[PDB]
RNA sequence: AAGGGCACCACCAGGAGUGGAGCCUGCGGCACGCGCGCUACACUGACGGAGCCAGGAAACUCCGUCGUGCUGACGAGGAAUUCCUAGUAAGCGCAAGUCAUCAGCUUGCGUUGAUUACGUCCCUGCCCUUUG
């Protein structure tokens, strides 16, 4: 198929924080919309699918119960959870030097805690969301990687830029977004 | 008699913008105006600010703009515009303290608050306010640059020629050197006032004199 | 959108000759028609 | 969407210098013909963000803006933002650092627009006269306008823009 | 029988005399006002071919007011021309229609344009919330 | 351009006098004033603010680039200063303090180099400094007000013009009543001692194009 | 570095905006800092009576009172920076989550209802090659 394009959609209760975190985490790079309006009451989630050919879509929400709520979705059968981030607002910001970073390139993934686990959903979501095209030719010139390791219940989401050297090597420089997910709801596909 | 500002767009009136003034608080655990009285020690050490810190000129200026007929008459008002790019607009029936020591106190403040408040009155006497100045100034206002290497002109000459509901916009450098560019952006021309290099305040003198001449100001 | 020619019209037969454009460090496309100065493609329009 | 009509109903026909009236009711090169202006007029009201009152606030300002000195009221509003449009203004340069602007058209629909909001604008800065009539403001000014279409008398950066344009070329 | 951006206007047709009432009223009232024409200009806007009939008149509820008034608008002229011939014209009813519709956007169907859709982000929709991490 | 002096006493010159002017050195020397001995303290008496403004709106006049203006100061204590055309009086109140605490002490500021002298104290009365065709007057609210430059085109082709102002925040015009010829006021407004000042220069710059 | 592309989380054209203000709730500190906001500076208004109707809603329409006077902190905000191109933005509001009580949150949902563009130019990002 084609590459899978995402629909991020800030839902009734989103604000400021929440679409800070939107923007970073999508972008123009290029398989996303963004909209600023959206709900999930509804075969609305459904509805927004089709008219607007994403397949993957994800809804901004936030209230003290579930905040910084962004539920992800899948058009496949097997799909939505929630998953709550919060940050601090004692964290530096690293505002791009490192990353000269070329927009579209096949991300790297690697998976710290795997098992076995009901989750395995989340792996399969993330790794559906962001493998981008599917090509049999691979050019070796970097670049980034997606880190997501359990981390006794939260997942810790984190994006590096690779450095290599003689001396090995690999080494990583963190350029963010960083993201600790809280997992809420699930829903899930059925048999058929 | 009328008090001018900014909100007012029709008025006929002259307007002077003391432009790259040098105000600028300073740490110490209290705070002052960066001035080349008190700082010239620090200023050199850290090799700048030569002659960046004259806000003395402002001061200067101000008094010499205010205490003019033309302001006492209602015809005139002043902004400030800062090296460091603040703007203010100083309400025309301000008595802006006498001395620098007490201008500074002041000064300190409105940048710390960005308005002064009469006790009384709620209108604001001093107010940080957005750029460009070309948004709060009249719509059909001429605009010039005050520059010693400009076109020199017999300002009452200059000012008989403005449309009867045309007001006037001068800009003057309240600095002790530099180009006199910091308007380029702005203005329709520049204009010299004397074969002799001015001083800012002089300037002003020499501006308000002219206008208070042409607009019968006694 | 440097104005083009000015083919005007004879003598004192035209309230104004025309004037194609487009552009050069911006747009570019056919054109013509308002404005009535009389300057020249010494000077220059916008796209 | 959504306005009226009669009032006066003088529709003149004519006053429509250089371009313009190839698009004096228009909107397209990007609407098509936007109620012949007065539908925009009454639009770049909604300055607090919502029409209607807006629609009366167009309507007074019409009575008013004829009842003082007719000139066909309508014939006022296009000679209102009729000679009261930019004209080859400058945008920047590029071309230095540091740069310098140039000028030039003034895509028409631009004059009319350009002008449009404007006029709009310098009336709702009231502060002159700092009365409460919206209208007002809104007429005189944009009468200011009209018998303004005799200097200055509200609009000026309207020269300005233009008056200016022309040293740094 | 037309209905408007959320809104929803029912029509009454067939013949009878003056007085034209919407919802339960007169459309000499119709007090959501100001423009309180663009109702009565159905009516007036008759001015292309008839100049009031003599015929029906019914009632509108939905969505909120401008809405409403809207919709009352179609719900004439759309059923002025009613099929017909026992309402619109027992013949060639473009008699309105195609002049009731030279100049129309009520009677001249409706818009497809209708709430909904929003956003997890801001307020949503499109504009999103505004955030400034450091 | 020749600098002019008070024994020039032909060429047609203008001449301000700053009247009243507070300059009383405050032991502890520095100059007494307003903001360090309000505490101290009658303010009025202590306002050299007023003439360091003055000398600044004085000395960096067109008229005196030209030379044909000269100042002469006279405190409320009747102490006399001749001030020099072409001296750069310091900028801040601040070092113009340090020195007009020392001209004070030792009677004249003398150039590092030339045999001129900055400042000076001469001894009174300042009639005979003047030029001997000399008009006298004093500047005042209280008075019939004029244009400055129709005034001084009223002047003989020799006579020069002085003019006596105070260089103080309120009072009574009578500082220099022993030597005027008349008493006139510039304008509608009361005014400060320097505006008074800009006033003057300026509309005898027009008077006498300059330039 | 080169050469070239795409994007309102990027500019342009504007729109509304926070950053000033009061309180709000977070992250620090441990008098004070940084962030998401709520409501305000009022005459397109506030204020009382009245008209209606949404998925006795409110914004809103009318009739009348106040007189641009801190009236019936804060006089429109520095340097920065946010977001968005139409059933949008923007304003106004309610349902639901929260729950014994509690919403300045949030997901939603209707209500009024803009101005903006040839766009690619440059600043930011991304990319694709080549080139080391």
């Amino acid at each position: 198929i084609v590459d899978p394009r995402v629909l991020v959609t800030t839902s009734r209760d989103p604000s400021s924080r929440l679409m800070a975190f939107s923007k970073e985490i999508r972008l123009m790079f290029p398989t996303a919309i963004r909209l600023n309006r959206g709900n999930l009451i509804l075969p609305d989630l459904v509805m927004s699918a089709q008219r607007e050919r994403l397949s993957d879509i994800i809804l901004l929400h936030e209230h003290r119960g579930t905040p910084t709520a962004i539920t992800i979705s899948h058009f496949p059968h097997g799909p939505t959870l929630m998953a709550s981030l919060h940050n601090v607002v004692l964290r530096a910001d690293i505002p791009k030097s490192i990353k000269g970073t070329v927009s579209e390139s096949y991300p790297h993934l690697i998976f710290e805690g795997f098992r076995t686990p009901l989750g395995q959903r989340v792996v399969k979501i993330l790794k559906h969301l962001f493998p981008p095209r599917d090509p049999t030719n691979n050019a070796k010139s970097g670049n980034r990687v997606i880190t997501f390791v359990n981390q006794d219940d939260c997942i810790e989401v984190r994006h590096h830029v690779y450095v290599r050297t003689n001396y090995n090597s690999v080494e990583l420089s963190e350029v963010g977004p960083r993201f600790t997910m809280r997992p809420f709801s699930i829903t899930m596909g059925t048999l058929e | 008699p009328p008090v001018l500002t900014s909100k007012d767009k029709i008025t006929k009136r002259m307007i002077v913008v003391l432009a790259m003034a040098s105000l600028e608080t300073h740490k110490i655990d209290k705070y002052v105006l960066l001035n080349c009285d008190d700082h010239q020690g620090l200023l050199k050490k850290m090799g700048r600010d030569i002659s960046e810190a004259r806000p003395d000129i402002t001061h200067q200026c101000l008094l010499t703009l205010l205490d003019s007929p033309i302001n006492k008459a209602g015809k005139l008002q002043v902004y400030i515009q800062t090296s460091r790019g603040i703007l203010i607009e100083v309400n025309p029936t301000v008595r802006i303290p006498r001395t620098f020591k007490r201008f500074s106190g002041l000064m300190v403040q409105l940048l710390h608050k960005l308005s002064i408040r009469s006790v009384n009155s709620e209108e604001k006497l001093l107010k940080v306010i957005k750029n460009p100045i070309t948004d709060h100034l009249p719509t059909k206002c001429r605009k010039v640059t005050l520059s010693f290497d400009a076109p020199v002109i017999r300002v009452q000459d200059y000012i008989e020629k403005l449309d009867d509901d045309e007001s006037i916009c001068v800009f003057v450098g309240a600095m002790a050197r530099g180009k006199d560019n910091f308007a380029d952006e702005y203005v329709d021309e520049k204009v010299g006032l004397s074969n002799y290099p001015l001083s800012a305040s002089v300037a002003c003198s020499k501006f308000c004199h002219g206008a208070e001449d042409a607009w019968n100001i006694l | 959108v440097t104005l083009a020619k000015v083919i005007k019209v004879l003598g004192r037969t035209g309230s104004r000759g025309g004037v194609t454009q487009v552009r050069v460090e911006f747009l570019e496309d056919t054109s013509r028609t308002i404005v009535r100065n009389v300057k020249g493609p010494v000077r220059e329009n916008d796209i | 969407e959504i306005k009226l009509f009669n009032k006066w109903s003088f529709e003149e026909v004519e006053v429509k210098d250089a371009s313009l009236v190839d698009y004096v009711q228009v909107r397209q090169p990007q609407c098509p013909i936007i109620e012949r202006l007065t539908n925009s007029l009454m639009m770049n009201g909604r300055n607090n963000g919502k029409k209607l009152k807006a629609v009366r606030i167009i309507k007074h300002t019409l009575d008013i803006i004829n009842v003082l000195t007719d000139q066909n009221p309508i014939q006022v509003v296009v000679d209102a933002i009729t000679n009261t449009g930019p004209r080859e203004d400058t945008t920047r340069v590029g071309g230095g650092g540091a740069a310098r602007r140039q000028a030039v058209d003034v895509s028409p629909l631009r004059r009319v627009n350009q002008a449009i909001a404007l006029l709009t604008i310098g009336a709702r800065e009231a502060a002159f006269r700092n009365i409460k009539t919206i209208a007002e403001t809104l007429a005189e000014e944009l009468i200011n306008a009209a018998k303004g279409s005799s200097t200055s008398y509200a609009i000026k950066k309207k020269d300005e823009l233009e008056r200016v344009a022309k040293s740094n070329r | 029988f037309g209905k408007k951006k959320s809104a929803t206007a029912v029509a009454h047709v067939k013949a009878g005399k003056g007085l034209i009432k919407v919802n339960g009223s007169p459309i000499t009232l119709v007090e959501p006002e100001i423009l309180r024409f663009k109702v009565y200009e159905p009516l007036l806007l008759v001015g292309l071919d008839k100049f009031s009939n003599i015929d029906i008149r019914v009632r509108v509820t939905g969505g909120g007011h401008v809405s409403q008034v809207y919709a009352i608008r179609q719900a004439i002229a759309k059923g002025l021309v009613a099929y017909h011939q026992k309402y619109v014209d027992e013949q060639s009813k473009n008699e309105l229609k195609k002049a009731f519709t030279s100049y129309d956007r009520t009677l001249l169907i409706a818009d497809s344009r209708r709430p909904e859709p929003k956003k997890f982000g801001g307020k949503g929709a499109r504009s999103r919330f505004q955030k400034s991490y450091r």
